[PDB]
This record gives C-alpha cells, structure tokens and sequence, in this order.
C-alpha cells in the first residue's frame, strides 16, 4: 500500500448497529463517520 | 410504545397516511440491535416523502 490509516476508540459490543453503514443515529452524525472512500475494514475486537 | 405489545401470531399494523413524523423522537426511545433494511436506509427513512 502507499499509505495505512487505522482509526480506534472503545465502543461497547452492543452497538454494532449504531455504526453499520446507513445508520441515522447520533454516534454516526455527531462522532465518528467513516469515510467508505477507500478499501476499509471495520473490526469489532476483544483486548484483554 | 405505549401499549401492550402484541404477540407474533396477531400483531399489530398500523398505515399512516396524510401525517409528518420525526424520526428522530422515535430512535431516541429504543436501543436498536438490528436492522435489516431493502432498497432503503434508515437515514433516508429520516427524510423523504
Ligand atoms: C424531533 O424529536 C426530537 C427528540 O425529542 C426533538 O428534539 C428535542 O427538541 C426539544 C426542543 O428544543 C428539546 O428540548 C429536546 O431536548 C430535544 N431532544 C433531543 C433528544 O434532541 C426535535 O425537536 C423534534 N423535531 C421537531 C421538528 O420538533
Ligand atoms: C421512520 C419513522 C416512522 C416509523 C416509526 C416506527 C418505528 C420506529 C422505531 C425505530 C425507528 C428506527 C429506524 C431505523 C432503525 C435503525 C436506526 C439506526 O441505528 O440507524
């Protein structure tokens, strides 16, 4: 690649919906918007 | 939201005609685990006629 952005915040497990692609919600609207330009991948993980 | 929730063999409908709503009040009174949604999303159900 020319270039590898990785964006991540804490995010409870029982919100995926509220940042699946068409959401109306206000975590999409308000904080965080992802850009769906480029090939992204959006992985929801467990850290210990 | 207000009333005895119906079961899945008699549920409820209701078709609403001749009416403006606000989409935003309703999202605000659930927590939404899924949707699935065809030919439509939920921010074009916020807007549109
Ligand atoms: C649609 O519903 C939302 C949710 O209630 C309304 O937003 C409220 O507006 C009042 C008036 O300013 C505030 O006191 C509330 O705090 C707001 N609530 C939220 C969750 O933002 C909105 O005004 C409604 N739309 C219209 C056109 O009335
Ligand atoms: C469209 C308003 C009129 C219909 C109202 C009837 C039921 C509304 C109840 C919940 C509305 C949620 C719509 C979008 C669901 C996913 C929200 C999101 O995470 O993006």
């Amino acid at each position: 690649y020319s270039s590898l952005t990785v964006d991540w915040f804490a995010f409870p497990y029982a919100w995926k919906s509220y940042l699946a692609i068409g959401s109306a919600d206000r975590i999409v609207r308000f904080n965080y918007n992802q850009d769906y330009s480029n090939p992204s991948c959006r992985i929801h993980s467990k850290v210990n | 939201f207000r009333e005895r929730a119906p079961t899945i063999m008699q549920y409820k409908r209701e078709v609403f005609t001749r009416c403006n709503y606000n989409l935003s009040l309703l999202l605000s009174l659930v927590q939404v685990d899924e949707f699935v949604c065809d030919k439509i999303t939920p921010e074009a159900l916020a807007t549109g006629c």
